[PDB]
RNA sequence: CCCAUAGUAGGCCUAAAAGCAGCCACCAAUUAAGAAAGCGUUCAAGCUCAACACAUCCCAAACAUAUAA
């Protein structure tokens, strides 16, 4: 069979939660992680990245590696840590088209684009309704002073939404 | 009983045959083939090395393009397609690429080729890749 | 667990440079260009919400895509008693 | 106005009418006017 | 191919499957090659292969199978229905693989 | 009608079938705008299950109903005559239309009970043991429901229940 | 997405005893025949009274079954108020003809079916689950028998006009009910 | 009947929720394939579907086929 399990690049541990799918197969663990490390040495550590995995029934494994998913790219973009909690009634971050076009730019280059087979213009197509999801709103024309005020408020937002999310947190302890 | 008005074409079926009005214009060589059954990470890895190769696979409905090679000038390309059919285009003639790729699949047939706005069949094809 | 490293927020930086644009330790992140470099279709990309079947052109493969999803729906609508 | 059956593997090579014609002419005309004709067509490979 | 990929090609060495698609009776043999290619019928034994050769010669379409100790079968698409071929097919190798083991 | 066959000969077999004319039908039918067959000659309503003649013409040589895409018959004449055929077996008359009998099998005699318009298969029937009071009898079935639409040539129409 | 659902969707609790005439069963309902706000509905075909033990089972269903954006649904029967003595309890009388629930909302007929015809069923007379072109068809199909019937002789001719002194052994309501009701029980295919 | 590639394991939460405890979304690549209609998982995976291509002892006897009187 194959196993595609996202993996932080450099950051691969034996123990769960890919630890127990290597189990049940049979292949060597420690092997992976020393392999998969020294393979994205140069990546980032902690960058999200799919990895496809091709066990044969010899149990003989040649790992695969892809480019790093859509979140990380568009997250980092707008400068927001952590996506919107509620979608569509509040604005996670703003990115210029500019940057969904750029993240199309490297991201075509995957295997499932290539795959996909599909022209430049689609690329960007997919992220805009990825970006929607994570709340980021995508403007023509954002401008810093704009978005000073707007991540500045987020902020301030969303950590007044950790505040009721720790008081939950608390009744969660007591219950 | 009363006869039937006749059925209004889908938007779709319109969709179809409009697309065939280009493969032939963008795409000089079309070929087809009939076996579906490759599984799909060998189906995979079979277009992205024809996208290594410049040739696109894809798969249209015999249900549309019948009436259109009747209407079309390739009559004769009519009676090959039959139940599963899949279509490989490319511009440029890459057939000594295509051929080489379809040997490694036996089990896989190439009923004939339409290049140069001529049907060849499958053993003239090999002598036109030479 | 997944550890992200934390994001640093300036105005200015954010929109010329983007950390999730550069992936590489070595590698920096990629500035803009001007917007006249930039493809005109970036440009013309639609944001809004999701077009309704009137909006589309009746004979466009989107128009079918999106009448074939909402028939999919209807069914699976129908199938949720069983 | 409709493009011609592919000939059998086996079957001699059929040959289009308009190439049949050509050879044809080219005999009748002298060797003279073939050495004129030929110039002209080497410039426009070139 | 679910019928037969429940059977296996087991006792079975080789397939031929020459046709003529140009041929309009071609259309039997040709759904029948679609269910011995099928990759969960193949699958069942990577050692056993299949030939489906492709001419234009006018000949009819005909299917011989290459097996061990039971002798070749061959079968004429022209005027066979393709579950008759699939079906009397599967019942010949069944008797073969009873032979053998 | 095609005939598949197989010839084992210099250790190979080959399997192939034979093309050979039918009985076509005969010419200028009393109703062409007839749908189906027995529309088409005025036949509807017009057989019972001893009209072997007629049935005999929708079954295989082996006793089974062609289907109906083949024979053209609309589905309410399908099953007046898949019943017929039914009953006709169960009754005898069609003595040739059985399974050939191969080498194995052994010639044997065996209660032969005459029967008749036999809606079920014997084997199915139970005995009516209990027959009830007379506002609520349990009765026999004879004969078929679909046939209640026949032709009748009497003053009393067709006990289906006996 | 037209359609709009009420702030509360769910069918609302039913009272067990009122804050505060067998005759009532008996022939065609006068009201409540009509779909309001409302595509689908589960309509009567018998006369029986209903205690509240019937609504919390049809309430707890049908709540259970529904979505509640999806679709809504609405009461139609009113509280017990018929007096029962044994008060051991209190009835709901309906009489044949009328809409028992009513469903509506961004749904279809078909879906809609699968829980009210169950609930239907656990009614304590004959009720079936219909929708405004199912039940149109029902009452455009009914007058299609009575116009194209071939019998010459009807109920209500032979009742009307007392041929062969008939009203000796009919109810004077079987004038008005012209054989189509007999008691509580309602006979559909009565023309 | 056929067969179901995949962004990605959507976000948020969830020890865990990968179509599927929930919440919010329900956008998208492919000619096509529901952020999913079932089943199934600690979560995954797996399996289908919608898509593509194709209470002594029964109780008259009987009877279907001769122009209703
Ligand atoms: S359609 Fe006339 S008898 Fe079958």
């Amino acid at each position: 069979g194959v196993i595609r399990a996202i993996v932080r690049a450099g950051l691969a541990m034996p123990g769960p939660p890919l630890g127990p799918v290597l189990g049940q197969r049979g292949v060597s663990i420690n092997q992976f992680c020393k392999e998969f490390n020294e393979r994205t040495k140069d990546i980032k550590e902690g960058i999200p990245l799919p990895t496809k995995i091709l066990v044969k029934p010899d149990r003989t494994f040649e790992i695969k590696i892809g480019q790093p998913t859509v979140s990380y790219f568009l997250k980092a973009a707008a400068g927001i840590e952590k996506g919107a909690r509620q979608t569509g009634k509040e604005v996670a971050g703003l990115v210029t088209l500019k940057h969904v076009y750029e993240i199309a730019r490297i991201k075509a280059q995957d295997e499932a684009f290539a795959l996909q087979d599909v022209p430049l213009s689609s690329v960007v197509r997919s992220i805009i309704g990825s970006a929607r999801s994570l709340g980021i709103r995508v403007v023509k024309d954002l401008s810093s002073e704009e978005l000073a005020a707007f991540q500045k408020e987020r902020a301030i937002f969303l950590a007044a939404q950790k505040e009721a999310d720790l008081a939950a947190q608390e009744e969660a302890a007591k219950k | 009983s009363p006869p039937s008005p006749p059925q209004e074409e889908i938007g779709l079926i319109r969709l179809l045959r409009r697309e065939i009005a280009a493969v032939f214009q963008d795409n000089r060589m079309i070929a087809v083939c009939q076996n579906v059954a490759l599984s799909a990470e060998d189906k995979l890895l079979m277009r992205h090395q024809l996208r290594k190769h410049k040739i696109l696979m894809k798969v249209f409905p015999n249900q549309v393009l019948k009436p259109f090679l009747e209407d079309s000038k390739y009559q004769n390309l009519l009676p090959l397609f039959v139940g599963h059919n899949m279509l490989l285009v490319s511009e440029e003639p890459k057939v000594k690429e295509m051929v080489r790729i379809l040997r490694t699949v036996p089990f896989l047939p190439l009923l004939g080729g339409c290049i140069d706005d001529t049907i060849l069949s499958r053993q003239g094809f090999i002598n036109y890749s030479k | 667990a997944l550890k992200d490293p934390d994001v640093c927020t300036d105005p200015v930086q954010l929109t010329t440079y983007a950390m999730g644009v550069n992936i590489y330790k070595e590698g920096q992140d990629v500035p803009l260009k001007p917007d006249a470099e930039y493809p005109e279709w970036l440009f013309e990309m639609n944001l809004g919400p999701p077009k309704t079947l009137e909006e589309l052109d009746p004979e466009s493969r989107e128009y079918w895509r999106r009448l074939r999803k909402q028939n999919i729906w209807r069914h699976n609508r129908l199938s949720k008693n069983k | 106005e409709a493009l011609a059956g592919a000939p059998l593997d086996n079957a001699p090579k059929e040959y289009p009418p308009k190439i049949q014609q050509l050879v044809q002419d080219i005999a009748s005309l002298t060797l003279l006017e073939i050495s004129d004709l030929n110039e002209l067509l080497k410039k426009t490979l070139k | 191919a679910a019928a037969l990929a429940r059977l296996g090609l087991r006792p079975v060495k080789q397939v031929r499957v020459q046709f003529c698609p140009f041929e309009k009776n071609v259309e039997s043999t040709r759904t029948f090659l679609q269910t011995v290619s099928s990759e969960k019928v193949r699958s069942t034994n990577l050692n056993c292969s299949v030939i489906a050769d492709v001419r234009h010669d006018g000949s009819e379409p005909c299917v011989d199978v290459l097996f061990g100790d039971g002798h070749r079968l061959i079968m004429r698409g022209a005027h066979l229905t393709a579950l008759e071929m699939l079906t009397a097919f599967a019942s010949h190798i069944r008797a073969r693989d009873a032979a053998g083991s | 009608f095609r005939e598949v066959v197989e010839t084992q000969e210099g250790k190979t077999t080959i399997i192939e079938g034979r093309i050979t004319a039918t009985p076509k039908e005969s010419p200028n039918p009393p109703n062409p705008s007839g749908q189906c067959p027995i529309c088409r000659w005025n036949l509807k309503h017009k057989y019972n299950y001893d009209d072997v003649l007629l049935l005999s013409q929708f079954i295989r040589p082996h006793g089974g109903m062609l289907p109906r895409k083949i024979t053209g018959l609309c589905q309410e004449e399908h099953r007046k005559i898949e019943e017929c055929v039914k009953m006709a077996h169960r009754a005898g008359l069609l003595p040739n239309h059985r399974p050939r009998l191969p080498e194995g099998v052994v010639p044997k005699s065996k209660p032969q009970l005459n029967r008749y318009l036999t809606r079920w298969a014997p084997g199915s029937v139970k005995p009516i043991y209990k027959k009830g009071p007379r506002w609520n009898r349990v009765r026999m079935p004879v004969g078929s429901p679909l046939l209640r639409d026949n032709v009748c040539y009497s003053r009393t129409p067709w006990k289906l229940y006996h | 997405e037209d359609v709009s659902i009420p702030e509360k969707p769910k069918l609302r609790f039913i009272e067990r005893a009122p804050l505060v005439n067998l005759s009532d069963i008996r022939g065609p309902s006068t009201e409540a025949t009509e779909f309001t706000e409302g595509n689908f509905a589960i309509l009567a075909l018998g006369g029986g009274y209903l205690h509240w033990g019937h609504f919390e089972m049809m309430r707890l269903t049908i709540n259970r079954s529904m979505d509640p954006k999806n679709m809504f649904a609405i009461w139609r029967v009113p509280a017990p108020f018929k007096p029962i003595t044994r008060i051991d309890h209190y009835v709901t009388p309906v009489k044949a003809g009328r809409l028992v629930v009513e469903m509506g909302g961004r749904c279809e007929f078909e879906e809609v079916q699968g829980f009210l015809d169950q609930v239907a069923h656990k009614l304590p007379f004959a009720a079936k689950a219909v929708s405004r072109g199912t039940l149109e068809k029902m009452r455009k199909d009914q007058e299609e028998r009575e116009r194209n019937n071939q019998n010459p002789w009807t109920f209500e001719r032979i009742a009307t006009a007392n041929m062969l002194g008939i009203r000796k052994v009919l109810s004077p309501y079987d004038l008005t009910h012209k054989g189509k009701y007999w008691g509580k029980f309602y006979m559909p295919k009565r023309v």
